[PDB]
RNA sequence: AGCCAGGAUGUUGGCUUAGAAGCAGCCAUCAUUUAAAGAAAGCGUAAUAGCUCACUGGUCGAGUCGGCCUGCGCGGAAGAU
């Protein structure tokens, strides 16, 4: 999970929830498109 | 002894893929760790093998309990493959005559000289089981040379009049020349074999297809290694018939007034060509000669010299190969290698024009200060027909050079027309116009004009992108499933002009055009593609560019 | 006629006999012998002088089977076999070459009404007269 | 809601005790239970069982609407089952069913047999296929996670243990 | 929002045709049928077969959706007996 300050919402498909209350991004197929802080 | 080892899959897996005909006979028992049987079913015996020992036990029992039925259901396979191999065992797998050891092998025997049916086993080599039962089957389903079809020597040119000659020693003699290996003793060595007749020590062994006399020295025989002086050659031995003056790939080796053979069939093409470079210059002395005993040899390495460099530019079929004879050159060859690329035509062109570059010359070097602020302009890479590579169209406004001092500026614009700002690379076939040149009396001479000339072309190439005019090479390349479409995509990282892609039988033959400068490592990484799986050609046709745009900062 | 299997119209010039690498998927749908399709529609071939692309659909079946339906040669490459050049589209609205009137238009549409349902003669006057001012074409009776 | 526009009918076959809070279901091969939280207002009313949001815990509409798709589940699930099949593509790699435990012929240099808890019946019709029969939607699955952790979907082959529904993004080498 | 569900079909959409064949990119950017379809968004990809968006054409049978403004909240937030 790569870390940044912002989860822009990058990928065509692309969920978003909050787990633990830090937000990662699920994509489907696409490894690189999760991000984890913010 | 290894997981997912099914024998009966692999044998069944030939009548899919290589559509052949296998019937087996050796079968497997144990679960590949546990593995103590390989089930003979001719005689329906498994075989004992060591408990971890390099050889004792060759003990026969019966057909163990747990494999009982499937002995059953393969045996009465084994039993079809006479009444289908000869017709005369067709009425007995019927009428219940019993299909023995010996009467099954004396059909099958019969099916090896034409090849339908192969014989397989089941084994391990390395932990000793399978190794001492392997031998029996070879000699009752491997042909002797006297069983074969022996010695077929035709003629010359006359009449088309093949003739079976005896597989005895009461013949004339015959033999043939392969496997031609070398050594730092005699020079030159053989491992041949004899097919029939005998030698004796000493004699007027030719070369009949090349016309060329040569005597049978001591021959020496092998454990593959250590040398075993073979004084007689008996009928069918294997041997090194040394002392060969000159030998070829094939050739016979045959006393006159005998029968003659004359036949080379499929003289292969080494196709990955790396050009080699001395260390020192003491090295191209003996590296000039490397190709004397190497290439000798064997025809899988060839060298294609180029006509100007001079440089050494090998061929291979393999990498793999072209990885051998470097390290053959290494330690005993005693070699200094640089492997480097081969000789492309790298001229120089031009991508960007310079508009005008003034060469500055200023020095006293006859008295007065000789001057020769000449400037010339940066003309387009004179296209078409052009024999002369140097297109110096000199425009002196109003013939102001004097003719004696016409060669000054001209040598200056050669000398750096035939050199390369990047790795010498010459700028030939670029027509180039003087723009103005500067003329005096006592500040005039040659290196005036001739100097200046030589700067400014070199200052005009660093604003000119200098790229690369490069030979096209005719690229086919043979690949049999859908796996060429990530090669031509691939393909498409390296300019390949594509033409088609069609079909055949069995592989589907695409067509294209590659930068012979676009070649690097081709055939290492089309063998990472196709997995090695290609067999194809390789010709030339146009002749186009390969992107640099170096001038911009790597050329200083 | 049928559904979400396969439904693709795509053949191009009969001459050749060989499926042309980027036809050869909607003839690599199914399953076919190639030779198939090429035994079938040769019977008709030769009443045609060749050098225009000759449509065909294809349309499947369960086990190995497959059918496909016959037309005639579209209008859009008529405008262009007559014109001379096969492709005029450089620009649109400024390109002023070429006239064909409406009665050559009609004659390669009764060969339409004689083969299909749709593409009708009044409708698609305008159509084509709608593919010639995309490739720069002029048009008056 | 769409939850609340959702209640659940229990069939014949399927017992229900309800002592309130905790619910125990008396079914056809087993005894699958919940002990749900107090933001639920259950009642099997007639026959097709309706529920409820309690006050307070409004956020039970959350809570109970897991409830109904739970409940709804484990009917189905004691009674009929889930068949729950993994495909093993391994070279060298095998399955196969002694009592309730499997082997893992994993590429290891020691074998791995763990033993599987109640609410599974597995079973292997081959090396490479492995059955795995349940009760409980959680157990038909936690079982089967465990395994397939052990040997993740390789994306450069297509290596690794992976369901029977389940299709992975095999990559190519590209560089050598 | 999901399961059935056609992805109605003129066309090869040019150019330059080697494939730039809706899926490389610049100019057009009409539509034969309009209760469902654009000379077009990605993946499959040299091109396409596979899979969709397009209208949800038939079922559920009620609410639902994208942004503007504020009350507060989370992440951003790592230091040295």
């Amino acid at each position: 999970m790569k870390v940044r300050a912002s989860v822009k919402k990058l990928c065509r498909n692309c969920k978003i929830v909050k787990r633990d209350g830090v937000i990662r991004v699920i994509c489907s197929a696409e490894p690189k498109h999760k991000q984890r802080q913010g | 002894d290894r997981m997912g080892a099914n024998f009966l899959k692999v044998v069944n897996q030939i009548k899919t893929r290589l559509g052949a005909n296998p019937v087996p006979l050796q079968l497997a028992i144990g679960a590949e760790e546990h593995f103590t049987g390989v089930v003979d079913l001719v005689k329906m015996k498994a075989i004992n093998w060591n408990d971890a020992d390099q050889g004792v036990t060759f003990e026969y029992e019966d057909i163990p309990a747990d494999m009982v039925e499937l002995a059953n259901e393969w045996h009465q396979n084994l039993i079809e493959s006479a009444a289908e191999a000869s017709e005369e065992l067709m009425e007995k797998y019927l009428g219940g005559e019993e299909l023995t050891e010996a009467e099954i092998k004396g059909a099958l025997r019969q099916r090896v000289l034409n090849n339908e049916i192969i014989l397989v086993t089941c084994g391990s080599a390395f932990k000793n089981k399978g190794v001492q039962a392997m031998l029996d089957a070879v000699i009752d389903y491997l042909p002797s040379p006297v069983d074969v079809p022996a010695i077929n020597g035709i003629l010359d040119d006359g009449k088309d009049t093949p003739a079976e000659r005896h597989a005895s020693d009461d013949e004339p003699f015959s033999a043939l020349a392969f496997k031609i290996a070398t050594d730092p003793f005699v020079g030159n060595l053989t491992f041949f074999r004899v097919y029939s007749g005998v030698v004796n020590s000493g004699d007027t062994v030719l070369n009949s297809v090349k016309a060329a006399r040569e005597r049978f020295g001591r021959i020496v025989q092998m454990h593959a290694n250590k040398r075993e002086e073979i004084k007689e050659v008996r009928a069918g031995d294997i041997a090194a018939a040394i002392g060969l003056k000159d030998v070829t790939t094939g050739d016979t080796l045959c006393d006159p007034d005998a029968p003659i053979i004359l036949e080379r069939m499929e003289f292969p093409e080494p196709v990955i060509s790396i050009a080699v470079e001395p260390k020192t210059k003491a090295d191209q002395e003996k590296m000039g000669l490397a190709l004397g005993r190497l290439a000798k040899e064997d025809p899988s390495f060839r060298v294609w010299t180029d006509e100007e460099s001079n440089q050494t530019i090998i061929a291979g079929m393999g990498e793999l190969h072209l990885d051998i004879i470097v390290d053959r050159m290494k330690r005993e060859f005693n070699v200094e290698a640089n492997v480097g690329k081969p000789q492309v035509a790298y001229r120089e062109t031009i991508r960007q024009k310079v508009t005008d570059v003034e060469g500055k010359h200023a020095k006293q070097s006859g008295g007065r200060g000789q001057y020769g602020h000449v400037v010339i302009d940066m003309y387009p890479l004179e296209p078409g027909s052009n024999p002369k590579g140097y297109e110096f169209i000199n425009d002196i406004k109003g013939g102001v050079i004097p003719g004696e001092y016409i060669p000054a500026v001209d040598k200056g614009i050669q000398e750096q027309l035939k050199a390369g700002p990047l790795a010498g690379y010459p700028v030939v076939d670029m027509g180039i116009r003087l723009h103005f040149g500067s003329y005096h009396d006592v500040d005039s001479s040659e290196l005036a004009f001739k100097l200046a000339a030589s700067i400014a072309f070199k200052e005009g190439f660093k604003k000119a992108k200098p790229v690369l005019l490069e030979p096209i090479m005719k690229v086919e390349v043979e690949t049999p499933e859908e796996n060429t479409g990530d090669v031509i995509g691939d393909l498409s990282r390296r300019r390949g002009m594509l033409k088609g892609q069609e079909s055949e039988v069995t592989g589907v033959k695409i067509h294209a055009e590659v930068p012979l400068s676009e070649m690097f490592g081709y055939a290492t990484q089309l063998r990472s593609l196709t997995k090695g799986r290609a067999s194809y050609t390789m010709e030339f046709l146009k002749y186009d560019e390969a992107p640099s745009n170096v001038a911009q900062a790597v050329i200083e | 006629a049928k559904k979400v299997q396969a439904y693709v119209k795509l053949q191009v010039a009969a001459g050749m006999a060989n499926p042309s690498p980027p036809v050869g998927p909607a003839l690599g749908q199914q399953g076919v012998n190639i030779m198939e399709f090429c035994k079938a529609f040769n019977a008709k071939t030769d009443s045609i002088e060749k050098g225009l692309p000759i449509p065909v659909v294809i349309t499947v079946y369960a086990d190995r089977s497959f059918t496909f339906v016959t037309k005639t040669p579209p209008a859009a490459v008529l405008l262009k076999k007559a014109a001379g050049i096969k492709s005029g589209s450089g620009k649109p609205n400024k390109d002023k070459v070429g006239k064909i009137s409406r009665a050559q238009l009609q004659e390669i549409a009764q060969t339409k009404a004689a083969d299909m349902t749709g593409a009708d003669i009044e409708a698609m006057t305008r159509s084509i007269e709608g593919t010639a001012r995309s490739m720069g074409l002029v048009v008056e009776d | 809601s769409r939850v609340a526009k959702a209640p659940v009918v229990v069939p014949a076959g399927v017992d229900v005790k309800i002592n309130g809070q905790v619910i125990t279901i008396k079914g056809k091969n087993g005894e699958l239970t919940r002990t749900l939280n107090d933001a639920v207002e259950v009642k099997h009313a007639d026959n097709t069982l309706t529920f409820g949001p309690r006050d307070g815990y409004a956020d039970g509409w959350a809570q109970a609407g897991t409830a109904r798709a739970l409940l709804n589940s484990m009917v189905i699930g004691v009674t009929e089952g889930f068949t729950k099949k993994l495909q093993l593509v391994g070279v060298g790699y095998r399955a196969a069913v002694k009592g309730n435990v499997i082997n893992l012929s994993l590429g290891f240099s020691h074998p791995v047999d763990h033993q599987l808890p109640a609410g599974i019946t597995a079973e292997c019709p081959t090396q490479t296929e492995i059955v795995l029969k349940g009760a409980d939607k959680q157990v038909i699955g936690q079982v089967a996670a465990d395994l397939r952790a052990y040997r993740r979907p390789e994306p450069y082959k297509g290596k690794g243990v992976r369901y029977a529904d389940e299709v992975v993004r095999t990559k190519e080498a590209k560089k050598k």
